[PDB]
């Protein structure tokens, strides 16, 4: 029973679709400006206190591609984050891989409970490497 | 006697068009990913307020750029140290805009007096060897000693004597014998120099152990060691 | 001086340069290995080459060597003419027959000036399906590496270790296409100037061991203007930085000190800012233990026991800044600043200071002192200390060469023809020492003695 | 279902003999336009140029495949998966041991030291392709 | 070739300007653009200007004008002594020509006459101007700034600012409580505009998000600038290489169709000729995209003003679409495929049967669409003299596009000025019939989409043989095979992706048709391995500076379907 408030913006909000005072969840996307960045705090402050933020995309995690004049360089700078979506833009499988990813929370409570210090880097490490042969670029 | 070190370079107010000198390539890498491994969140470039080089590659270091310090030579087209010629008026030449650098004193209009204090012809004595210096580039330098890589460029510690000394005192080459300086006793082993006057002992100066103030001493005992 | 028509632009140039020299400082590239401007032009390489017109209404002349090439007054050449793009393309395909697919693994990769040449003259397409020719390496030493596949018979190390540096233990080898450039067996490289070989060669042949072991690309460097610390001579260095280390010494071109060279000591000595011994905090002893400070705390804490002691003095030291020991004499008062020397080298400091400040006779610069016709050395064992100004008294010494040359209008480039007029006269080179000096086989007469004698 | 060639997850890849193909010559750092790759060279007693760490950091990457195209290894490729989140950004830092798979992917066959004219243990000089043997030059045939 | 350096002196706007201002009045430079390039002073600026206004066949379009900083610029042989300089891209639709005129500027005295009298839509270009620079345009009625907030000290696009992010000082949230203090108190000081004014103030804010200021319609103010991400600068500190992905972020319905500009330009400083391969596959991919950006405007269209729940299956064919994109290039949006010299790859041996697949599937889709929406009742009363303008108000704002074509100005970009082997296939231009509104829009975009699928069965049946690559030094990256076995392809491989490779210095200009209006680069070389100066006109910037021109004598409802019909987004609007 999650209430999603999406502030997708630009070239993230696609993949979303295809995908106030009342959202416990704030799916923040897209790149993160200097010139709107009072708009997402107030939103922030709007919400109710059991707030979850998800930032998905290069462009919200970090400043992505763009360290420029112009971009705040992650949203994590002014607002707490909870799950972190990698991609540019990222999969609708990984918006769902991140609600998943996020009920884990909800369900395990200072949130972190010395359970969630396993990362998925090191549980999804004995799949990965063990990897050998891969499908050749050459065919479709 | 120090008013020229003003005029050796530039303030940190020296801009060329409002743009600092760069000490990094515009092609530097890894700035999202250098300091990745402590923290992620990327830390301030970090800010020069003494010099005008900034510590970054956003800045200024064209060829035509009008300064004496350059930091490194690339142009386009030439990546190798062949860039330096480049930057020079002609190539061989000096750098385009002055070579960095500035004479403290200029030569004086009168010189000196003649110096009347003739020594007197070295003599050699029975106990005391006078002290001759030598000098190694991989050995006589405090800090260079200290690097790694000059632990085998240097040679071994040794005692050079003229071949009738050695005769003297019995000894050839490879033999340790002990001495005597301030007190103290340092054991090396015997080499044996032609060119080396007698009355003299040759020590390398500026080792671990051999202080370059030696240069001119002597050696008052001399003797095998046991 | 002299005027040159270059590719129908008209151009005002110096008539004593080759033509390589004389379009190198227009902005006109021309590729070229063999030459350097410290060395001279030998024609061994034939990259270089260009259309040259007798005249201005001759439409099909030849092809000439710029580096070997005079630029008189008259000249007309093309750079960009067809004929001596598609040569200069061979040039550089012929080299490529056997050079070996080397370049992620060579430490040469991103300032390698063979990598340059191959991509300015346009080459990029390989026809050649034949096998390459392979070589063996030697051991040269701690300081330098040895791949001979990667050489393209330039000749510029012979030339700049045995004509210029004068090292005895570098040559040529063997005849055809199997020509090897090295030792006559392993061993190290016995000359104090050996390292500018990594700068000379415009391959991967001979590189930096030092900056193997903790290697990266030019591209990722931190480079400052620097001067070295390891002797009194004052060479010019651009040192470059990567991860907080110290990686590599280059060579920081002055035209009035060092140029193009640097010494084995300021190359390879710098291995001392790199030590996990140094301290990296102000430290405070309490008895036995030690407490850790900061910058705010050390100051602090210092000046409350200065506060209270009743004469403090400073003790400077000739390898500190001038910055440095002023201040250090800035706080105990001038009264109470010693310098750090002994008397005796105090003395004979202040009077060597004496000598160029009042002597009234002029000091040279390091490359000032190679147009000298007569080198007294007295005392001073220069190759070992101020290895710099040795290597600028050979220059000297080959002075006399230069003006027989000059007498029977040979040009200053062509440096085969002038060694071969010379013969080995010299200017003639006076060194007094207490044993053998390096200097001794250019030197027409040595006096090896005590001081007093000398 | 995915595509051979989708821009999904960054892996290290091997030989076929099992050595780890990345010889740590920084074209792929220089190459990426966000700057997300880190390494050092290091050397084996062998000879072999191997990287000491390497270092991405997936906050930062934009999957654009410009670090596999630059790799003339074939080490550094880009897999079919998408399936990656986290809880800190500090665990968006991948090392060489999150990233080094135990087989060749995409490109089975290619040995980029078999070309190299450098010597490895297993190929000393003239052992590589199109590559004669070694003649001294104190040798009797002209 | 067609990338030859020209000074277009057989050009005639140039013997007419002769005889007009005299052979000492201005000075004629050689480029790569394709266009003439005139010095003129800025004392003689609106006299040249209005000149060209009343020729015979007059220019009647102010395409472009933004400035550069020059200071940096080490080869400039014939060009006057400039400090800083502004450009004015002029195109004249009659002669099917274009003139470009530079005013050369001194450090002290950055001050030039406003070309707003004779080109309505010069107002933004002049703002940006003096925002990104700091070139004063006297006689400008509200000159403020356009992309930074109005607090920003410093002029971004000059060469002593830094680029970098990093080189500030980082988000510490000293300034974020300043701004959000100032964004909380959001009061009128009668300055955001004309401002004349009883007056209700409202702002409202919405396929991209900006700021509007209404009077309550009597005057309305976009304030843009939210989406500026710097593409522009970060042109001069990435290669021409490594700038590729950035190209594909202008325009995100884009795509591949924003990488052509950029590749032509590019080869046109490298003098590259591309294979016939390279040019059917690169309008292959671009025709997919504007497939796929069309599909996106008339679906969004229908369901703004109209019952979305038949309309909805049209997400189906853009999955579809999507999936032949990444079987191609490898990923769905933001392909960066095209490479200089060529593509990144060849064909996969399988598209031939994916591609057919989508020619069959489509037409009856096209045709359940022409029925949805040609037959239509109610979103056509709904849409019909709906904000209207007509000719003479496209040519004045430039607008390009289905907007320009929805009058009786039939120009394309794909038929006036062939590119990328655009003139060796058969298809046709839909035309309008001289007033342009939002059912006329939409309808011209039904018959553009079964044009596009006609090239894309000309793609699959003359799909000819050979490269993917140019055969040339300068084809960044060289084939990968070359490169992984023969030595001087690696050795060139090697410099191309680390260093850079090198252009000469020269300046290029290329114009494509995008799926929204015209999209163009402006790229100058100053002989090193990145560009020194990056222009990027995007056509939803005239497009959104057009608005308040057509909306006053309307309602919000009025405002709402007419932003939902304009060919906008505020990337391509910021960038
Ligand atoms: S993360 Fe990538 S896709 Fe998302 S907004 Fe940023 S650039 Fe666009
Ligand atoms: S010497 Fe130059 S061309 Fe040869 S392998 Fe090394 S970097 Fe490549
Ligand atoms: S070893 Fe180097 S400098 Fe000597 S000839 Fe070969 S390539 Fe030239
Ligand atoms: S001579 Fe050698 S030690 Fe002395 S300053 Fe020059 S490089 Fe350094
Ligand atoms: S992954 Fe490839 S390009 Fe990157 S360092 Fe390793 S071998 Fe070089
Ligand atoms: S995919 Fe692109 S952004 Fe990611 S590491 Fe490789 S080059 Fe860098
Ligand atoms: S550089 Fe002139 S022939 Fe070698």
């Amino acid at each position: 029973s999650i209430w999603p408030y999406n502030f997708g913006l630009s070239c993230c909000y696609v993949e979303m679709v295809t995908s106030p005072r009342q959202a416990d969840l704030m799916v923040v996307a897209g790149t993160c400006f200097t010139k709107m960045a009072p708009v997402i705090q107030r939103l922030y402050d709007q919400m109710l206190e059991p707030k979850w933020v998800i930032s998905m995309g290069a462009c919200a995690n970090s400043g992505g591609m763009y360290d420029i004049y112009s971009v705040v360089q992650g949203v994590d700078k002014f607002i707490p984050v909870d799950v972190y979506i990698p991609g540019c833009p990222p999969r609708p499988e990984a918006y769902m891989q991140a609600l998943m990813l996020l009920q884990e929370s909800i369900g395990k409570e200072q949130g972190v409970y010395r359970a969630n210090m396993q990362s998925e880097r090191e549980r999804k490490r004995g799949e990965r490497i063990a990897v050998t042969n891969l499908r050749t670029p050459d065919e479709i | 006697e120090l008013a020229g070190i003003k005029d050796a370079a530039p303030d940190a107010t020296f801009r060329i068009r409002g743009q600092k000198l760069a000490r990094e390539p515009h092609r530097y890498s890894g700035r999202t990913a250098m300091r990745a491994n402590i923290s992620v969140h990327e830390p301030r470039q970090p800010q020069d307020i003494d010099t005008m080089f900034t510590f970054s590659m956003e800045g200024n270091n064209q060829p035509t750029a009008h300064r004496s310090q350059v930091p490194f030579a690339w142009a386009p087209g030439w990546n190798s140290p062949q860039a330096w010629n480049k930057f020079q008026d002609e190539v061989g030449g000096k750098l385009r805009f002055g070579d960095p650098g500035v004479r403290l004193f200029e030569t004086s209009e009168n010189g000196l007096d003649y110096f009347t204090s003739v020594p007197a012809r070295f003599q050699p004595q029975d106990g005391k060897w006078r002290i001759a210096p030598y000098y190694h580039l991989f050995g006589s330098d405090e800090l260079s000693q200290r690097a790694p890589v000059f632990q085998s460029r240097m040679p071994q510690p040794y005692i050079k004597l003229n071949p009738a000394d050695a005769a003297k005192l019995g000894v050839n080459a490879g033999t340790r014998v002990s001495f005597s300086y301030d007190g103290n006793t340092v054991t090396l082993p015997v080499e044996i120099a032609e060119g080396l006057t007698a009355g003299q002992v040759g020590l390398p100066m500026g080792m671990s152990g051999i202080a370059p103030v030696l240069a001119g001493a002597h050696l008052e005992d001399l003797k095998e060691a046991q | 001086m002299a005027t040159i028509h270059v590719d129908g632009k008209e151009y005002e140039v110096n008539g004593a340069d080759n033509l390589l020299e004389a379009c190198l400082s227009l902005g006109l590239d021309i590729p070229y290995f063999c030459w350097h401007p410290a060395l001279g032009s030998v024609g061994a390489c034939r990259q270089c080459a260009v259309k040259q017109y007798q005249n201005a209404e001759d439409t099909r002349g030849r092809l000439v060597m710029s580096c070997m090439t005079p630029a008189s007054d008259g000249t007309f050449i093309s750079i960009d003419d067809e004929e001596a793009k598609q040569f200069r393309e061979s040039v550089v395909e012929w080299l490529m027959t056997n050079h070996p697919h080397d370049c992620p693994v060579c430490e040469e990769g991103g300032n390698c000036h063979l990598q340059d040449m191959t991509v300015m003259t346009g080459h990029s397409f390989r026809r050649y399906r034949f096998t390459k020719r392979t070589h063996r390496n030697q051991d040269l030493g701690p300081f330098i590496s040895h791949e001979m596949n990667r050489c393209i018979a330039c000749y510029r190390c012979v030339r700049y270790y045995k004509d210029y540096a004068d090292g005895t233990d570098l040559g040529v080898y063997g005849a055809h296409d199997n020509v090897y450039f090295g030792r006559p067996e392993d061993g190290t490289l016995e000359s104090e100037f050996s390292g500018n070989l990594v700068e000379i060669c415009p391959t991967g042949v001979f590189t930096d061991k030092t900056h193997s072991e903790r290697y990266n690309r030019k591209w990722d460097m931190q480079f400052a203007p620097s001067i070295c610390q390891q002797c009194s001579i004052g060479c010019n260095i651009s040192p470059g930085e990567r991860y907080g280390e110290l990686r590599r010494i280059e060579n920081r071109y002055n035209g009035t000190v060092n140029h193009y060279f640097l010494c084995d000591r300021g190359r390879f000595g710098y291995g001392y800012v790199n030590l996990k011994d140094r301290p990296r905090q102000p430290v405070q002893r309490r008895g036995d233990d030690f407490i850790t400070l900061n910058a705010e705390q050390a100051m602090q804490g210092a000046a409350d026991i200065l506060r209270q002691s009743k004469k403090v003095i400073g003790i400077g030291s000739p390898r500190a800044s001038v910055e440095s020991n002023f201040a250090l004499r800035e706080l105990v008062g001038e009264e109470n600043f010693y310098t750090g020397i002994a008397h005796g080298e105090q003395e004979r400091l202040q009077l060597a200071l004496k000598v160029l400040r009042e002597g009234g006779i002029y000091t040279p610069a390091l490359r000032e002192i190679e147009s000298y016709d007569a080198v007294l050395v007295l005392g001073e064992d220069v190759t070992q200390t101020g290895a710099r100004v040795a290597l600028a008294v050979r220059q000297a010494v080959k002075g006399k060469a230069r003006e027989m040359a000059a007498a029977q209008k040979v040009a200053d480039w062509q440096i085969a023809a002038i060694l071969n007029i010379g013969q080995r006269a010299k200017h003639p080179l006076f060194v007094t020492n207490v044993d053998d000096t390096r200097l001794d086989d250019i030197a027409a007469w040595t006096y090896r003695a005590p001081v007093e004698d000398q | 279902y995915l595509p051979p060639r989708y821009r999904g997850r960054i892996v290290l890849t091997r030989d076929p003999d099992g050595e780890e193909r990345c010889v740590a010559c920084n074209l792929c750092a220089v190459a990426c336009p966000v700057g997300c790759i880190s390494l050092q060279k290091a050397e084996t007693k062998d000879g072999r140029w191997y990287p000491e760490f390497f270092r991405i950091n997936f906050s930062r990457c934009i999957f654009c495949g410009l670090c596999e195209e630059a790799c003339p290894t074939t080490a550094i490729q880009l897999t079919p998966d998408f399936e990656m989140g986290e809880y800190k950004r500090q665990d968006l830092v991948y090392e060489k041991e999150d990233l080094l798979i135990s087989g060749p992917g995409k490109y089975p066959e290619y040995n980029f030291y078999r070309m190299a004219g450098m010597a490895i243990d297993g190929k000393d000089k003239g052992e590589a392709e199109n590559e004669a043997k070694p003649i001294d030059v104190k040798s009797l045939l002209p | 070739p067609a990338w030859q350096t020209r000074d277009h002196l057989d050009d005639p706007v140039i013997g007419e300007l002769r005889n007009r201002f005299g052979p000492d009045a201005f000075t004629v430079q050689a480029t790569r653009t394709g266009v003439p390039v005139v010095w003129i002073k800025r004392e003689q600026l609106l006299e040249v200007g209005d000149f060209l206004k009343k020729l015979p066949k007059p220019y009647v379009m102010l395409f472009d004008l933004h400035g550069m900083d020059e200071r940096l610029r080490t080869h400039r042989e014939g060009l006057p002594a400039a400090d800083f300089s502004v450009f004015y891209h002029l195109i004249s639709i009659d002669r099917n020509r274009d003139i470009m005129l530079k005013v050369a500027l001194a450090e002290n005295d950055l001050h030039v006459p406003t070309f707003t009298k004779l080109f309505p839509n010069a107002n933004w270009y002049e703002r940006e101007t003096w925002d990104l620079f700091g070139i004063t345009f006297d006689g400008h009625p509200n000159l403020r700034r356009i992309m930074m907030p109005q607090t920003w000290k410093g002029h971004p696009l000059r060469k002593d600012y830094p680029a970098r992010a990093t080189e500030f000082s980082p988000f510490e949230l000293t300034k974020a409580k300043q701004d959000l203090e100032m964004e909380a108190l959001t009061f009128k000081p009668e300055e955001w505009g004309m401002k004349r004014g009883d007056f209700m103030f409202l702002n409202l804010g919405p396929h991209g998000a900006f700021r509007i200021v209404l009077q309550l319609i009597v005057d309305c103010v976009p304030d843009i600038g939210y989406h500026h991400r710097g593409a522009e600068k970060m042109g001069e500190r990435q290669s021409w290489h490594s700038y590729i992905p950035y190209t594909d972020r202008i325009e995100y319905l884009g795509g591949c169709v924003n990488e052509m500009p950029y590749v032509l330009a590019v080869e046109k400083l490298a003098g590259i000729t591309v294979p016939d391969r390279v040019n059917v596959i690169r309008v292959m991919l671009s025709e997919l995209f504007r497939i796929n950006s069309h599909l996106l405007y008339i679906s969004t269209f229908i369901q703004d003003v109209g019952a979305m729940t038949p309309v909805f299956f049209a997400f189906t064919d853009r999955q579809k679409i999507y999936d032949l994109v990444e079987a191609i290039t490898g990923f769905r949006m933001h392909p960066a495929w095209f490479r200089i010299g060529g593509v990144a790859h060849d064909l996969p041996r399988g598209w031939d049967r994916l591609l057919r697949e989508f020619l069959d599937w489509m037409p009856k889709r096209l045709a359940s669409y022409e029925k949805a929406a040609l037959q239509n009742t109610i979103l056509k009363g709904r849409s019909q003299g709906v904000a209207a303008y007509g000719a003479k108000e496209a040519l004045e704002w430039g607008t390009t596009g289905a907007g320009l074509r929805a009058t009786g100005i039939d120009f394309d970009v794909r038929k006036a000025r062939p590119y990328s082997g655009y003139e060796n296939f058969d298809f046709e231009i839909p035309v309008g019939g001289g007033v342009s509104d939002c059912y006329t829009r939409v309808m011209l975009k039904v018959e553009e989409l079964r044009q596009s699928l006609r090239i894309l069965e000309q793609c699959l049946n003359n799909m000819p043989e050979g490269p993917f690559k140019a055969d040339h030094p300068l084809t960044t990256p060289p084939p990968k095979e070359r490169t992984l076995q023969h030595i001087e392809t690696l050795i060139t491989h090697f410099l191309q992706v680390s260093w850079g490779p090198v252009m000469p210095a020269n300046e290029s200009f290329q114009m494509i048709e995008a799926t929204k209006g015209i999209n163009s680069y402006y790229l100058t070389s100053d002989g090193s391995t990145m560009s020194y100066r990056t222009r990027v006109r995007t056509p939803s910037f005239a497009h959104l500076q057009q608005i308040p021109a057509a909306i006053r004598g309307s309602l919000v409802s009025d405002l709402i379907v007419y932003l939902g019909s304009i060919d906008f987004v505020m990337s391509d609007v910021d960038r």
